[PDB]
DNA sequence: ATACAACCTACTACCTCAT
DNA sequence: TGAGGTAGTAGGTTGTATAGT
């Protein structure tokens, strides 16, 4: 007995056609055989096709393409079923399948040049409508549709190749956990001492302005040439808060919250930070938020760090990977560290318009997939580390904050196949 | 070296009650939800609107291909697609004059020039739609350059055009044109000349403006699939939500207007397994918050969103769900919520929940040139977590987000439940936006379309506007 | 008067649509 | 796809209380 529909197709040029044909049709309650469904291994691959089209194949389709016509592929399988058009001697066996809005008589083969036009040039549907009352008006066999059967192959034929795949995967966050915090956090009644018109930012540590105290890791002692007169401060009047305390919330003053807190390290980390950069052999870019920092051009050789390149070159501008300082406490502690890309038409000459520097950067970043944005960033940090396990940034002379230069690595299994 | 845990990608329903993972392959393969009879198209615009849109429809019917056809399915054409008829034939035209363009378009302010080529439209097409004994499913805005190009704040055109000087010292015109239709309900589609010509309106050099050769069926996809949506049915629903679940989206956009900089727009969108959405729209309150930077509402107003919610809800469902998540990208403060807690049902549980796509735990994958894929997650709290609803896409073998993909924190802000649901939950709404069909937004549709949203409450708000469906809002 | 409060404004990384 | 528009977030710029004449 004889069921099947198989479709005769060139691969790749009518792969969306016939993918769309055959699972239409699946669907529809027609069998329909065709090479995309399998995943053949045989030497009777070319007879599992001779064999099917000889006993079980009702209906030839074949794709009626320029490359289907043209294809020796197709052709080998068109000749069968011309020698197996005589057997079943019905005139309606091979239905050439028009997909091609460009098919010269010339290209197409004598034998289904002869044969009447299943149109899916003007509309994919009307043509399955005609494919189908073509298959009404002489009984080809069918089933009541299961569309089930449908996409049980798209699902498992189709996107056989592609999907998440029980794998494991390690990805490299860009959060740099902070390590090592300064045994207690001290707020000086600086008082006739502070004066508050005076801006000190540059004042090598980080420093602010909070209430009439004095917030900061560097002790009370460290500024002395930007800050006279101090000698005068009790050493005990101060409050010295447990830091260790205050990421767990057991410090809550009434008169601060601990919410005060921590957002009060952050300026410090981004500022301890912002001071660091200002002696770490890295040119700043100022945007407004807060400053990147890229190195200048042959800093490393050949702009190369630990084989990396940091330093590139895009049309006559160069490119200089940067980085960025946000400071998160929540939920570990951690310095974020989001990538950039400046620009320069020269080695150490900073491009004016950001016009210009939003094209680049949108045009070089085309180039760096996630391989490429991984290593280096690991490797700018890796390249700012003052030594094996981090860096420092110096709140005070005795006190210091290191950030692991590597990152938290998140482990996943569920994975996928890379193409 | 912490753990990723993955959620399963959501299915989204089809015909015959078939679900898969891509919009596109899911109506390719079966077609839509509830199929529809075919949509009557109205048209709005110049007599070349007409034949480019006359272009598309003919165009549409014929398959369209991408650029590659695996991250970006192909457009077997509208018919195959839809199983149903948009005809190019069958167009209820209401035509527009480059006359009526010139005298209404040239005026110096932009605002007196935009308002009334608005309301141009509108008559044009409120005078189709009232009028007309013929009934048209969607209207089609069909926008000539000329509009699009000045028809926006910040656009200045030339002192050597203006034929009247400003009579005296929103603007988005689009937006507007929704808005302003927005107190009687007609289905509102707007396309630009250009792009539904885009090799017709080629530059100085002679290759055209904007070139969409490398996606010109994704086109078909994304405006078919909105335009199958305002013709009535919705293209798809979520494969397997648990029954009775409320997501509510909360929307609102500061009124700069206002002398006290506190007028705020605000309103709640329903979202229950469609993703039609309904849109409840509150009205203009002090939610804006300086000291804050930070949305947020009064109880008396809130109580009365919820129930609008809730009721609409029981109306349209036969009962009160037993389950309601409202997303905003803000915390709440405890009254604001104490408010919502009153309104509700004893046994419904409320759930706050904070989408913040702020910039933290960009994943990079180790080995190899494509991000981590999407669904990976990380769970920081019982309550907080990391959702990628962006990244590497195996059915696609794309990124969607085209860089390196930026998770998003999800914080159960208030209320008690189970974070690994909030995360699936979520990761199931970015697949309910019917208008961009793609594989999977970045957002849940409940916040997804604020920012648009936010424009049409402030747009219009003299109205009282009943609670509506997307296509309106769209 | 200023000693401070709370805005508002660039600038950038993303993300969307008159898609 | 991409030229766009938007959304974070800092701040310096700015608009309001205090405080003393
Ligand atoms: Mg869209």
């Amino acid at each position: 007995m004889r069921n099947k529909i198989f479709i005769s197709h060139a691969t790749p040029e009518d792969d969306d056609f016939t993918r769309w044909l055959s699972l239409k049709l699946i669907g529809l309650g027609y069998e329909v055989w065709c090479d995309i469904l399998f995943l053949d291994k045989g030497v009777d691959f070319w007879s599992t096709i001779e064999k099917e089209i000889r006993e079980n194949t009702c209906k030839f389709l074949i794709v009626s393409s320029t490359a289907g016509n043209k294809r020796e592929g197709v052709l080998k399988e068109l000749a069968v079923a011309t020698k197996v058009k005589k057997h079943l001697q019905d005139d309606m066996f091979i239905i050439p399948l028009a997909i091609d809005e460009n098919l010269s008589y010339d290209d197409i083969n004598i034998e289904i040049v002869r044969l009447n036009a299943i149109d899916f040039k003007k509309s994919w549907a009307k043509g399955l409508q005609d494919l189908l009352d073509a298959f009404e008006k002489q009984n080809v066999p069918k089933k009541p549709p299961d569309h089930s059967k449908s996409n049980l192959l798209y699902q498992q034929i189709f996107l056989h190749d592609k999907q998440a795949i029980e794998k494991e995967e390690t990805y490299d966050s860009n959060w740099f956990p902070i390590i090592s915090f300064p045994n207690e956090l001290r707020f000086h009644r600086y008082d006739w001492r502070l004066p508050k018109q005076f801006d000190v930012r540059t004042l090598a540590f980080p420093a602010i302005r909070y209430k009439e105290y004095l917030c900061t890791f560097a002790w009370e002692y460290d500024f002395i040439h930007q800050l006279p007169k101090t000698e005068t401060y009790n050493g005990q009047e101060s409050i010295r808060i447990s830091t260790s305390d205050i990421l767990s919330g057991r410090y809550d003053t009434d008169f601060i919250r601990n919410y005060e807190c921590q957002r009060l390290i952050v300026q410090l980390i981004n500022k301890a930070f912002e001071l660091r950069m200002k002696d770490k052999n890295v040119r700043e870019y100022q945007m407004s938020k807060t400053f990147a920092y890229w190195i200048e051009k042959g800093k490393l050789e050949k702009d190369k760090f630990e084989k990396i390149k940091l330093v590139g070159k895009q049309k006559n501008k160069y490119w200089h990977f940067g980085i960025s300082a946000a400071g998160k406490l929540y939920p570990s502690p951690v310095l974020m560290v989001s990538s950039h890309i400046i620009f320069t038409m020269d080695g150490i000459n900073l491009i004016k318009s950001k016009s210009i520097q939003h094209s680049s950067r949108r045009k070089q970043g085309k180039n760096w997939w996630n391989d490429k944005w991984r290593e280096k960033l690991l490797a700018f940090i890796r390249f700012l580390s003052d030594d094996q396990n981090a860096i420092y940034l110096n709140v005070g002379s005795e006190e210091k904050i290191l950030i692991s230069n590597k990152p938290l690595k998140f482990f996943g299994k569920m994975s996928y196949v890379t193409p | 070296m912490k753990e990723l845990i993955y959620i399963e990608e959501p299915s989204i329903l089809f015909a015959h009650g078939q679900k898969c993972t891509d919009p596109r392959d899911g109506l390719a393969l079966f077609g839509p939800l509830n199929q529809i009879y075919g949509i009557k198209s109205g048209v709005v615009g110049t007599q070349k609107g007409l034949q480019i849109f006359k272009s598309y429809l003919d165009k549409i019917q014929k398959p369209i291909y991408n650029h590659n056809n695996i991250t970006r399915p192909m457009f077997p054409g509208f018919e195959a697609v839809f199983g149903c008829k948009w005809e190019s034939q069958n167009i209820v035209f209401k035509e527009i004059t480059d006359e009526e363009i010139r005298r209404y378009l040239f005026n110096a302010s932009t605002h007196k020039r935009t308002y009334d080529l608005v309301t141009l439209f509108n008559d044009k097409i409120i005078t189709a739609n009232k009028n007309d004994e013929e009934r048209v499913d969607v209207w089609f805005v069909i926008v000539p350059e000329e509009i699009y190009k000045y028809c926006r704040p910040n656009s200045v055109l030339p002192n050597e055009l203006v034929q009247t000087k400003s009579l005296i010292s929103d603007a988005q015109f689009h937006d507007q044109l929704k808005a302003r239709l927005l107190e009687h309900t007609i289905p509102t589609q707007i396309l630009r000349e250009s792009t539904l010509a885009w090799r017709d309106f080629k530059n100085t050099f002679g290759a055209p403006i904007r070139d969409f050769s490398k996606i010109e069926g994704h086109l078909a996809w994304t405006i078919s699939t909105a335009a199958y949506y305002k013709a009535g049915g919705k293209p798809w629903k979520l494969g397997d939500i648990r029954p009775g679940v409320c997501y509510l989206g909360l929307v609102y956009k500061k009124i700069e207007k206002s002398k006290n900089p506190q007028n705020a727009c605000c309103a709640a969108q329903m979202f229950l397994d469609n993703g039609d959405g309904t849109v409840f729209k509150g009205e203009v309150g002090p939610w804006y918050n300086p000291e804050k930077g930070e949305y947020h509402l009064k109880p008396k107003e809130a109580k009365a969103l919820l129930t609008q919610a809730l009721e609409s809800y029981k109306e349209q469902n036969k009962s009160y769900p037993k389950e309601v998540f409202i997303h905003a990208r803000t915390r709440f403060n405890d009254e604001e919520w104490n408010a919502f807690n009153e309104v509700t049902p004893k046994n419904t549980n409320l759930v706050g929940v904070t989408i913040t796509k702020s910039k933290p735990l960009k994943l990079y994958k180790t080995e190899g040139a494509f991000p981590i894929m999407r669904g990976n997650a990380y769970i920081v709290d019982e309550k907080k977590a990391f959702l990628w609803t962006l990244g590497f896409v195996p059915k696609l073998q794309s990124t969607l987000s085209m860089e390196v993909p930026n998770p998003i924190f999800i914080e159960i802000n208030k209320g008690e439940a189970e974070i690994q649901q909030v995360l699936k939950d979520i990761l199931a709404l970015t697949k309910l936006n019917y208008n961009a069909c793609i594989y999977a937004d970045g957002e849940p549709v409940t916040l997804r379309f604020a920012n648009k949203i936010g424009e049409i409450l402030t747009a219009s708000t003299e109205i009282k506007t009943p609670p509506l469906a997307f296509k309106y809002y769209i």
